[PDB]
């Protein structure tokens, strides 16, 4: 039963839109337990400087207790119904959902609904949760690994709100006020916005009627049916250096402005990061993992590990890697990837992309490895892509890259641009962005 | 052979620099380049300028009196015959 067929077999993901503008969606499995969530396009690129972090104390609050339901009523509630609720905030993306058994597929939409429209924003525990966020941001900057994109995006979306952290400045969860999150919540949350999606043993049917019911806003206006659109962010060849000799390694980040969801190329970009992979002091492969550079780096001792990334956003996106390494290796370790990263534009092969694509639809599949992501895919699909794309589809998008169009596409994007720099900890021998700019040509 | 690596223990600061492509090479030639040039000129000219000043003059003055020491001083022959 060749892959190719059980590709065209799985089930068709079916979407409903209300007259309210909400869409549902799902894919249908005979899975006894499931996945249901709505996936809000919201994030911190949409809050501005006054309540940069909403969009994170919200995501702290939507789980507190509605108005219909308290603290305990709720909890009580979910926790005895065996489910899991949980979800996250991005910059561009915000998410809620729930692990359930598709017998509670209908209850659960109810709780999802009352959860994005009847928050209960208790003023008493805003001011403690006011203390959580502030405690997390002490822990969270003691993740190289965040700090460090976070400063990537600060640096090369400079000046735009995409360089803002999603869970906002010290100053605004300090002074936030119920106010400030009760309006996020209804500039925001609404639902030609918002995306019900759910995956497992669920009738679409059954899905979108409970969808009806709960999900029940009014559009009297032709402003509440519109999705604004963003103000487009600026992306600038720069660099952030932040040292501190006295951390164990460094980090460093570089990269370029991607294209954005809608554009085809990313393909092609997700194979050429499939070539150069990404490494890390565990992998049993050794020596002779396929990754040059993951080999070089072997053979160097270059990195406790390096990835690549193609992170994308509706207009914009980042296209780079990141690697941490002992604070004299930075250098060779820098060489070597953007080494690669000519060699991606002026001379890939037809062999790497063969094992790049292969690893490609690997990771894809991986990507719908049970109820729980597969919703997430279906959620930001429709959220980012505008309808749903079939492993079918995408399997078929990538068997049409080859190695010319790999270095196209990378030379496009790569050759001789200015990029992003961000680096962390004892970087003193990783050094001068122009030496830096200059690895952007020839290879 | 390597330096870049050992130079010294620094902690805290962070920089933050654009490609050279992002900027302009000469830019607010008056708004900023100029007024500092000045700047510089003023607070260094009191230091430079004397002692050239003087050495000027100490040329003048000498060359003059060499050259005075030349002409012939009619007093010398007004009482010859």
């Amino acid at each position: 039963a060749t892959y190719a067929q059980t590709l065209q077999n799985i089930p068709e993901t079916n979407v409903t839109t209300l007259d309210n503008g909400l869409r549902v969606a799902s894919e249908e499995s005979s899975q006894p337990t499931c996945t249901v969530g709505v996936w809000i396009g919201a994030g911190s690129r949409y809050e501005n400087e006054k309540n940069n972090g909403a969009g994170y104390f919200v995501e702290h609050l939507a789980f507190k207790g509605t108005k219909k339901r308290p603290c305990a009523a709720f909890e009580k509630e979910v926790e005895s119904m065996g489910a899991h609720f949980n979800g996250y905030t991005s910059r561009e993306q915000t998410a809620f959902y729930i692990k359930a058994l598709s017998k509670d597929m209908p209850k659960v939409v109810e709780l999802l609904a009352d959860v994005v429209q009847n928050c209960a924003l208790e003023e008493s525990q805003i001011e403690k949760e006011r203390g959580v966020i502030l405690q997390e941001l002490k822990e969270m900057d003691n993740d190289m690994t965040n700090v460090t994109f976070d400063y990537l995006h600060a640096t090369a979306f400079q000046g735009t709100a995409l360089a803002r952290t999603v869970e906002g400045t010290t100053e605004n969860i300090k002074h936030l006020t119920r106010a400030d999150l009760a309006s996020y919540i209804d500039t925001h949350f609404k639902a030609p916005r918002m995306v019900l999606a759910a995956a497992g043993g669920i009738s679409h049917k059954e899905l979108v009627d409970a969808a009806r019911q709960h999900f029940s806003g009014v559009s009297f206006t032709y402003k509440e049916d519109a999705v604004p659109i963003l103000p487009r962010c600026r992306f600038t060849g720069s660099e952030i250096r932040a040292r501190d000799d006295a951390l164990p390694v460094a980090h460093v980040a570089l990269a370029v402005e991607g294209p954005g969801w809608a554009d085809p190329d990313n393909v092609v970009l997700h194979v050429a990061n499939a070539i150069i992979g990404r490494y890390d002091r565990t992998f049993g492969g050794g020596k002779h993992l396929s990754s040059r550079l993951a080999a070089l780096a072997v053979e160097h001792k270059l990195c406790h590990s390096f990835q690549t990334f193609n992170t994308s956003y509706s207009d914009t996106g980042l296209f780079g890697f990141h690697f941490v390494a002992d604070p004299l290796s930075i250098d060779d370790m820098m060489f070597c990837a953007q080494g690669e990263w000519m060699r991606l534009c002026t001379s890939t092969t037809e062999s790497e992309v063969k094992r790049a694509k292969n690893h490609l639809r690997s990771a894809m599949v991986a990507q719908l490895d049970g109820t729980t992501p597969v919703c997430e895919t279906i959620g930001s699909h429709l959220l980012n892509y505008g309808r749903r794309i079939s492993l079918e589809e995408w399997d078929s998008r990538i068997s049409a890259v080859d190695a010319r169009m790999v270095r196209d596409v990378c030379s496009k994007y790569i050759y001789d641009k200015c990029p992003a720099l961000a680096a962390v900890g004892p970087i003193e021998q990783l050094l001068d962005y122009n030496r830096i700019r200059s690895g952007m040509y020839w290879i | 052979g390597i330096h870049f690596g050992n130079l010294a223990r620094v902690r805290h600061i962070i920089t933050y620099s654009l490609s050279p492509f992002e900027q302009r090479a000469i830019p607010n030639i008056f708004s900023d380049a100029l007024p500092n040039v000045w700047r510089r000129f003023s607070s260094q000219v009191f230091k430079v300028a004397p002692p050239f000043l003087g050495a000027y003059l100490l040329y003048s003055w000498g060359t003059q009196e060499f050259e005075r020491l030349k002409r012939k001083n009619p007093a010398d022959y007004e009482n010859d015959q």
